[PDB]
């Protein structure tokens, strides 16, 4: 039993946990906790940025498709 | 507001780094002042207090390395090293805060 | 035909890197006395040719072969060293240090020039890709 | 503590006497 | 591991350091009568070989071993010394002074030349990485 | 053979070039002998140019498809 | 995530270069400690291990009297090389991220 | 070929 | 082989010609539908 | 608070 | 083996006696 | 026909 | 010919002899 709303929720969760993980890593690196490396912080931030751009582009395509379908006349 | 809460950490850390840079610059400027004890602040504890309480830092004395007859505590090697490290961490904070703001702006971009 | 500049400048970069490596190898062994075979180290130099197949107008540059430098071997009178001649004439490499230093500097400068060529060419390719847009 | 650590109390004054 | 130029020039630096160390040890022991066992100090020599990793193309410098010089040990007539032989000649090392100073100067100038080569290459190395970005 | 076949061929060529550049870069980072930094950097440059070409072709193609679908019948 | 698999190799190489840089700088800093052994890591083997750390002692070149085996020239060359390779890894990773970005921008 | 470049990884593997 | 200079120029020329064809056909179809939507 | 910086405050002096 | 290689064993202590033991 | 670049071909060569 | 201009004929091989 597939669910498009469930799939969208799972994708949004994936993006949000990626962003939160990068944010918490930056949190710990700023606080001075040992074991965190600056290059890893920057790489995780850039990965989160790429994931959010993925989400934004999929949003744009889906909204455009929905608007073009709903702008049709029967 | 949530827009403040999501951006609060890096802004407060950046402000604390600016204040500690001011303190380190005061330590370096006083490198030859007799009877001057080098001062600093503990960044982690102060930032934790700033987040927990809400927005007057505790100036802790630096332990001297070697005794000087003029009573000057400022050790210039440690001060230069900490100044460079503080500058680098300030650049880091600027970059991360800018990344967050630019991510929000790119989200809003239609 | 801006893509051929990639090949031309890449070949030039590789050839200049090889020339710099050979010059540095000669310089680092100016004081050597022995080789892996017991022969004295002979100063070596690359040969530059136009990297043009028959019928090609102008190309980059290519290293044809590495050749022993033509110069008398430096004779040193040390008939106490275990390696020697019949009359105690130790043969040392014919490396001219000033020539090798100037060669290293020239190779570095030509290398950097080729890097600039590659950079501006890539910028132009991007701008061409943004032709009508 | 550590020669370069942070403490809450000022270092005692240092004096160099000619003779003790 | 190392880039080829880095390995060649670093091997040159290490070889020159070894030669300088041998020269300094010889200059220190110029007047030594005995070692730790009861034998005269023998002047050390360092032999440079070319570490031609590929076939005869290039390579840095390696040092196989530090050899002991084979020269007539200096004889000084001191019959009272316990180390005097039947004839009474104590053995002093064969360390020549002028040769060791010349060796020190030559090793220093080769060391500095290789340092200059590395310094020259370094800018080109850092400027290569800007090609992609 | 066909337009879809040609587009698939172009995508495969671009991906193969990018993978070759990436593999050479990983081999250089590995420390294996014979791989020069010059070739790595030039191949990465070429792969970036090819990717940008593919992106532009996709952009136009999508624009042309949108233009055709906008035609009123 | 598939995004991690693409950037795993360069991230691990960059982290290993940073760790080896720290080890080499520790070798430089402790040059004067009598009895200190110069330690290093084999970059390729550890990169295999992370993609699929242990410190190896450096073979001494000259025998010192205080037991210090740190050689200035060797580790200075290694330090410069590691800096260069760290910059190269940063360049490659940035290029990959920038390509993934211009694929999406539009 | 016979000569490795200056910017290549140590020929000695 | 063919360079970006030629590829891009012909690509743009084809886009322009296709847009021209689309616009001319749209004008013709609009005129025809206006004629047929008449009332005699 | 402070005093002469450098020479006059970095030498052994009689108590006063 | 070669000076500057990597080994899993620490080098032996560097003793230099003044007299033969 | 190319030749050796740099020092060797820019120093006065022997006559023959 | 003016230096920096264009000519269809190649320049002759130049030589720097030591003794005439």
């Amino acid at each position: 039993t597939v669910s498009f709303a469930g799939q969208l929720h799972a994708a949004l969760d994936r993006i949000s946990d990626r962003q939160a993980a990068a944010r918490v890593q930056a949190e710990k690196f700023t606080l001075g906790e040992p074991g965190i490396a600056l290059n890893d912080v920057m790489a995780d931030m850039q990965k989160a940025s790429v994931s959010m751009q993925m989400g934004i582009q999929v949003r744009n395509k889906l909204v455009a498709a929905y608007q073009e379908v709903m702008s049709m006349q029967v | 507001d949530r827009l403040d809460a999501a951006l609060r950490f890096q802004q407060e850390a950046l402000n604390l780094r600016a204040q500690r840079q001011e303190i380190l610059a005061a330590n370096i400027a006083n490198a030859d002042t007799p009877g001057y004890q080098a001062r600093d602040i503990d960044f982690a504890s102060e930032l934790k207090k700033v987040m927990v309480r809400g927005r007057a830092v505790d100036l802790l004395y630096r332990v001297p390395d070697q005794p000087s007859l003029d009573g000057n505590t400022v050790d210039m090697d440690r001060e230069r090293t900490q100044f460079a490290d503080n500058s680098l961490k300030y650049q880091m904070g600027l970059t991360v805060l800018g990344s967050q703001l630019k991510g929000m702006m790119n989200v809003l971009q239609g | 035909a801006l893509l051929n500049i990639f090949d031309i400048a890449g070949s030039a970069l590789a050839a200049q890197s090889k020339r710099l490596n050979v010059a540095a190898s000669n310089l680092a062994n100016a004081d050597s006395v022995t080789g892996p075979d017991g022969q004295p180290y002979r100063a070596k130099q690359v040969v530059f040719q136009v990297d043009a197949a028959p019928g090609q107008a102008t190309g980059g540059v290519k290293v044809a072969s590495v050749i022993e430098s033509q110069a008398p071997e430096k004779l040193v009178y040390e008939p106490g060293n275990p390696l020697a001649d019949a009359n105690g004439y130790v043969k040392m490499p014919n490396v001219d240090v000033v020539g090798e230093m100037v060669n290293t500097m020239s190779a570095s400068r030509s290398y950097q020039a080729n890097i600039e060529v590659l950079n501006t060419v890539k910028s132009m390719m991007l701008k061409t890709l943004t032709l009508g847009q | 503590g550590v020669p370069g650590a942070l403490s809450n109390q000022p270092a005692p004054p240092n004096e160099a006497p000619i003779a003790t």
